[PDB]
């Protein structure tokens, strides 16, 4: 689709239209501090094209916003390559938010979820997070309306054993949380329950097909999900493959190469040879 | 392209036994970024087109029996067939797919009768 | 943490 | 339905060029690589070249621009074109698929015979 | 002063 | 900065005005 940069959206909602054609945000997305906004600015607004965030997602003090079901309906993976504190999703002092509605979110690789101080917010205990996050031990969901034992939560849907009882799992009144059979793992499945291809991540339009993933599990290159970037391609942003040329062009006006990865910085013990961008170990001590 | 060399040109064996043939490259084939070696083994039952067996030198392809066992790392590789069954007769080749691809000189398996 | 949050969300 | 089938002319007189069409079906050429390998009867299997998803090309250095590999992805065709052949080029030619990132060479053609 | 610092910063802005 | 400038330390106006969007 489109790959755009990590963005930081504040004050006027109008900045939000930068994302219109975007499919993957390479980096993080932060939408915050909007105090004059009203429900009606959101009841006609959507980003069905956003499928993936590489780093983290953070919503904070966005008023008038009541569900995310129309805003990011098709966001499916958050990869958490870089985290906010230790979180890959932060929902914080989101006054007005009632329900989450990320019914397409299937996996948060790496990070944890922190959803705090959201009076109004329910449909939280109706989510099985362990089907989405690797580590839920570090989840931090407190001080929401859900913690008043007094939530009008209603959903068909399936139940998991999180307590000492099974619990129906859904995002909104009209969307179930999708659960793939245990043995599909993270790879996703069709509505019937045929596992997607093993190099796919959350979902697929067709089964058994590495070009028909909705979000690559390992790395993306030339339409296909692959296990690893072959030379002459390099690991970038830890989700996609690129050639030397791409990596170089970005460096010049601070990207470098090491371990067959294209990265901002040489790691310790290494200095950057100028002829080839390749990090080399130091002759004696490293000035760096 | 680099240069690949096998041994032997051919071997012979009978039913029940384990078998190991060799290969070598002029440059190291271990990929740093994932710790896998970029080498393949293919079986070619004779007169027919070859068939994929084992990639990353240890990953078994779908539809391959567990009797087939790939080994080695760096520049030096070997392929192992544990317990021979009748039609296991084929010529086996090593392919590097690290940079470009080049195949080995190949090595033949024959079976003992009369 | 709220501490962290502020120190990082501010031009 | 992953399939490759080679269309060779079969017979070529010396000093003339070779044009083979590998017709693949069941997958998109924009997303996989395609290799060419030949074998003279009971001799070696020889890597000739490959064309990646993005149009990028690899050739055996032995082929001093004797080899040109190009593609028509909209009509699922891969073209090998090799100039001024001699009798030592008498071999069976295969194209085979290449899932580069994830696999090496899965799915082979049945092969086409070419004689000089 | 956590939450209030947020409140207080806004009154200041109108921006 | 801020959390240190205006919370541990107790702040004043300008301190905030400077930080405005
Ligand atoms: C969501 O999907 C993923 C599949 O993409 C699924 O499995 C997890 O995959 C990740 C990433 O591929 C695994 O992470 C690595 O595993 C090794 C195992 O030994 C770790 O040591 C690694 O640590 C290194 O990498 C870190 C981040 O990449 C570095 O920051 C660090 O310095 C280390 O060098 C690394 O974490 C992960 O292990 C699996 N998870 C499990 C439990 O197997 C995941 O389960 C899916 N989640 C859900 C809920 O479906
Ligand atoms: C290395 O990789 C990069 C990124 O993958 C390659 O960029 C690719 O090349 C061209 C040139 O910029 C891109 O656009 C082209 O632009 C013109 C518009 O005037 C258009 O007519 C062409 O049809 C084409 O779209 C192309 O989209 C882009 N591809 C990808 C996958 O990102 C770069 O070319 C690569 N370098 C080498 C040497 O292979
Ligand atoms: C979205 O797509 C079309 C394609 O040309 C363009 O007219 C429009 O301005 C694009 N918007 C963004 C934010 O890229
Ligand atoms: C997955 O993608 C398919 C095809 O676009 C779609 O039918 C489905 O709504 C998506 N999401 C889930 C959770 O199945």
């Amino acid at each position: 689709g489109e790959v755009c940069p990590g963005m930081d959206i504040r004050n006027n909602l109008t900045r939000l239209h930068e994302l219109e054609n975007c499919s993957v945000i390479e980096g993080h997305l932060q939408i915050l501090l909007m105090f004059k906004t009203r429900p009606e600015d959101f009841r006609d607004l959507s980003f069905p094209k956003l499928i993936m965030i590489t780093d983290y997602l953070l919503l904070f003090r966005v008023y008038g916003l009541e569900s995310l079901k129309d805003l990011f309906p098709n966001l499916t993976v958050i990869r958490g390559s870089r985290l906010f504190f230790n979180y890959a999703l932060v929902i914080f002092e989101m006054v007005h938010l009632k329900e989450l509605g990320l019914y397409n979110l299937m996996n948060i690789t790496r990070g944890s979820v922190r959803i705090e101080k959201n009076n109004e917010l329910c449909y939280l205990a109706t989510i099985d997070w362990s089907r989405i996050l690797d580590s839920v031990e570090d989840n931090h969901i407190v001080l929401n309306k859900d913690d008043n034992e007094e939530c009008g939560d209603i959903c068909n849907c399936p139940a998991t054993v999180i307590n000492g009882q099974f619990v129906e799992r859904c995002w909104t009144h009209s969307h179930c949380q999708k659960v793939c059979p245990t043995i599909c793992k993270s790879h996703g499945c069709t509505a019937e329950g045929l596992c997607c291809h093993s190099e796919c991540l959350g979902n697929c339009s067709q089964p058994d097909d590495p070009t028909k993933c909705v979000a690559c599990r390992n790395f993306y290159l030339d339409g296909r999900c692959v296990e690893t970037c072959p030379p002459p391609y390099y690991h970038f942003q830890d989700w996609r493959c690129v050639n030397f040329s791409f990596c170089q062009d970005l460096h010049h006006k601070q990207y470098v190469i090491h371990n067959n990865k294209c990265i901002p910085e040489c790691p310790s013990g290494y200095t950057m040879n100028s002829s080839n961008l390749l990090c080399t170990p130091c002759l004696g001590p490293c000035p760096k | 392209d680099i240069v690949m060399s096998q041994s032997p040109s051919s071997l012979v064996v009978s039913v029940g036994e384990k078998v190991t043939m060799s290969c070598k490259s002029s440059q190291s084939l271990l990929y740093s970024s994932n710790q896998k070696n970029f080498l393949a083994w293919y079986q070619q039952k004779p007169g027919q087109s070859p068939k994929l067996l084992i990639y990353w030198a240890s990953t078994r392809e779908s539809g391959v029996p567990d009797r087939f066992t790939g080994s080695g790392s760096g520049t030096d590789f070997t392929l192992t067939i544990s317990s021979v069954k009748a039609e296991d007769l084929a010529v086996y080749y090593c392919q590097q797919y690290f940079r470009y691809r080049t195949f080995g000189g190949g090595t033949k398996l024959e079976i003992k009768r009369a | 943490f709220e501490d962290y949050l502020h120190n990082v969300v501010f031009v | 339905q992953v399939q490759l089938k080679e269309s060779g002319p079969g017979l070529v007189a010396p000093s003339q060029s070779l044009s083979i069409t590998c017709t693949v079906s069941g997958f998109p050429l924009t997303a996989y690589g395609v290799n060419w390998v030949r074998q003279p009867p009971g001799k070696g299997l020889e890597w000739l070249g490959m064309i990646w998803g993005d149009g990028n090309t690899d050739y055996n250095s032995a082929l001093k621009s004797r080899l040109s590999i190009s593609k028509d992805n909209s009509k699922s065709q891969v073209f090998l074109k090799m100039n001024s052949l001699q009798t030592d080029d008498t071999a069976r030619y295969y194209c085979a698929r290449d899932p580069y990132g994830s696999k090496p060479m899965d799915y082979w053609g049945q092969g086409t015979s070419v004689t000089v | 002063c956590g939450s209030h610092l947020v409140e207080a910063l806004y009154l200041v802005c109108g921006e | 900065g801020i959390v240190e400038q205006c919370c541990t330390s107790i702040c004043s106006l300008y301190q905030l005005e400077n930080y405005c969007n």
